[PDB]
RNA sequence: AUACGUUAAGUGGAAAAGGAUGUGGAGUUGCUUAGACAACCAGGAUGUUGGCUUAGAAGCAGCCACCAUUUAAAGAGUGCG
């Protein structure tokens, strides 16, 4: 099992994929069409993909959401957070806005509940130093 | 090594007297020591 | 020892309203194997199900002194008790059985628990 | 919480004589042993169960009492199941083969290596890599295992010569 | 490195130490402090050797306390000079020390760090010493 | 010689700072048959390396807000890597 961050819009050249999965016995030609299929809904983003390795050289893949807290910069409206969080509260975000963010992360999050999904994001918003309001 | 004031250096080290002479022993060979 | 009483009195409250339960051996209890079961609890309900591996004969068996007096035989060796709150019984007896058959933790050949006054044979 | 108070069952068939003072002549199909015992210790034979008891709680007695049980358990098992210690040779041209009771060792020294087992001990060579020293005496099998190890002290830089199976020799980076 | 701005006399008698300390036996300015078991002379350089050892290990923290300011000179006749022909000169300074006296104090520091800072000072000081804490009956 | 002990090195019959599961007594305290120290079999966190960074270094360049959930349990980290 070797996780990789294959881009959604492209999958063919050796240097990003190539030998690294080619030594796994993976048939690269047969899967590249698949990476361009389901990920087309979210083109232009770098989508991480888990890769299990069956003994029969069969394969099944699971796509994931773009990485967490990147969205927090957008909701804050600021390009970058403080280098000194809490000591420097550069930005603030409403609790209702956090609800919009947590729902996007649900397939990636292992959180049992939406109320718990809130608390997970709350630990990320504090990393940016952003106040929770 | 041999010094009058043998002391533990890491948690893996253990103090064990042998033949009337205290010796500290560890999984790392460098930490091995004996007093006297 | 006051903390131990919280371990006792709380679990008894579940057993008084408990409906069904199943034996689960603790051997080779991989964390990934647990998550596969925990997700099933999320479908059946929420936090209402309990995994609590407080399976000492000095612990859980004392809870069984009030009700479910069939745990005395199951008490030796590893156990993973489960308790139901609401949820009409069905899949709960079946879901864990499917897991052990595909590797992941010995089932103990299902020693069985309270349902009537019996033991072995999940339905 | 203690060593010698524990009972030792005899699976059988292992008889145990109680001859003074004190000699314990354990007997059976595999062999016999006579461990030395100072008088202060008290050995007794429950039916198919050896027993040991401490005369006092004094610190000197506390040490000796835990040793006497561990030895007797080593004795009975060697009279029954027996014992063996593997030795994993590692290298390229290294190999070993018997020549009579003697065990020739083609160690990398230009001088040929030979080791003669003591009576009651034999060394089969199922493969050139593995080495097995069968014997009823743990003190002797471990001694012979050390004597064979003496022929080649292991090199931390590379797996060579005698090596216990299994054991991790410390890794070293050459340059 | 601590020396008096002025002294009434260039030289003084070496004296004769005896008995329990006249005072300062009980630490209170600091949460913890070194306490000598015996009595012996301490040169000014020995005091500086102790404080430098603590400031590094302590890092950020409360100010180091020093209850003892040296005042008694130790005479040092130049080498190979014959006996007599006048008293020598004060090469340096030495504080008087008595058993049970609080040689140093530390405060505002965590319990783990405090155990070490008192220990490193004990090596620089020839006198045997022991760990001490404030009493509050009180 | 008698009685209660202590000492194991020839200490007794040669010093020190310092070091040590040496041993004999005394005291205090944590846990502990609603379970202790040893184990031997179980698993190791979830988003996540998480913010600020250094090409990248995800338990770990190092500076830290070092969060909250899954819960029988685990620090967004004890350590060999």
């Amino acid at each position: 099992v070797v996780k990789l961050q294959i881009p959604a819009g492209k999958a063919n050249p050796a240097p990003p994929v190539g030998p690294a999965l080619g030594q796994a016995g993976v048939n690269i030609m047969g899967f590249c069409k698949e990476f361009n299929a389901r990920t087309a809904d979210q083109a232009g983003l770098i989508i991480p993909v888990e890769i299990s390795v069956y003994e029969d050289r069969s394969f099944t893949f699971i796509t994931k959401t773009p990485p967490a807290a990147v969205l927090l910069k957008k909701a804050a409206g600021i390009e970058s957070g403080s280098g000194e969080p809490n000591r420097n509260k550069v930005a603030t975000v409403k609790r209702d806005k956090v609800r919009e963010i947590a729902e996007t992360k649900m397939p990636d999050l292992n959180a049992a509940d939406v109320e718990a999904a809130m608390r997970m994001v709350e630990g990320t918003a504090r990393s940016m130093g952003i106040v929770i309001e | 090594k041999v010094r009058p004031s043998v002391k533990p250096i890491c948690e893996k080290c253990k103090v064990i007297r042998r033949k009337g002479k205290v010796m500290v022993i560890c999984e790392n060979p460098k930490h091995k020591q004996k007093q006297g | 020892a006051i903390e131990t009483k919280k371990v006792v009195v709380e679990e008894i409250a579940s057993k008084l309203k408990e409906s069904k339960s199943t034996i689960i051996v603790d051997y080779r209890g991989l964390n990934v194997s647990e998550v596969t079961e925990l997700r099933k609890q999320l479908r059946e309900a929420n936090v209402e199900f309990k995994v609590y591996k407080n399976t000492m004969t000095r612990r859980a068996v004392e809870q069984a002194e009030l009700n479910g007096l069939n745990d005395f035989l199951t008490g030796p060796n590893a156990i993973a008790f489960s308790t139901e709150d609401v949820v009409a019984p069905a899949k709960v007896l079946n879901d864990f059985a499917k897991n052990h058959e595909a590797l992941e933790i010995k089932a103990g050949v299902i020693e069985g628990k309270v349902s009537t006054v019996e033991e072995v044979k999940a339905l | 919480s203690r060593v010698g108070k524990k009972l030792l069952e005899i699976p059988s068939d292992v008889t145990v004589t109680l001859n003074d003072n004190n000699t314990v002549a354990v007997k059976g199909p595999k062999g016999e042993l006579t461990r030395t015992f100072h008088p202060d210790m008290e050995i007794k034979v429950e039916d198919n169960v050896l027993t040991v008891a401490r005369p006092s709680d004094q610190k000197e007695h506390r040490a000796l009492h835990g040793t006497t049980r561990s030895l007797l358990g080593n004795m009975v098992e060697g009279v029954s199941k027996g014992f063996e210690r593997g030795l994993e040779l590692v290298g390229v041209g290294y190999r070993a083969s018997k020549s009579g009771n003697k065990l020739v060792l083609n160690v990398g020294y230009s001088h040929p290596v030979e080791i003669v087992p003591e009576e009651g001990i034999e060394i089969e060579v199922p493969s050139q890599t593995k080495v097995v020293v069968k014997g009823t005496d743990k003190e002797r099998v471990g001694a012979i295992a050390a004597n064979i190890r003496a022929v080649r002290s292991p090199e931390p830089y590379k797996g060579k010569g005698i090596r216990y199976e299994g054991e991790v020799v410390r890794r070293k980076e050459g340059k | 490195m601590l020396l008096p701005k002025r002294v009434k006399y260039r030289r003084e008698h070496r004296g004769k130490m005896r008995g329990r300390a006249k005072g300062g036996t009980e630490v209170h300015f600091g949460e913890f402090g070194i306490q000598a078991l015996e009595a012996s002379w301490i040169t000014n350089r020995q005091i500086e050797a102790a404080r430098i050892a603590m400031t590094r290990y302590m890092k950020r923290g409360g100010k180091v306390w020093i209850k003892i300011f040296p005042s008694k000179p130790y005479t040092a006749k130049p080498l190979e000079v014959r006996m007599g022909s006048g008293k020598g000169a004060p090469e340096g300074w030495v504080a008087v020390v008595k058993p049970g006296k609080v040689l140093f104090e530390i405060s505002g520091v965590s319990e783990e760090v405090a155990r070490e800072a008192l220990r490193l000072a004990s090596h620089k000081l020839p006198i045997k010493t022991k760990f001490v804490k404030r009493e509050e009956i009180g």
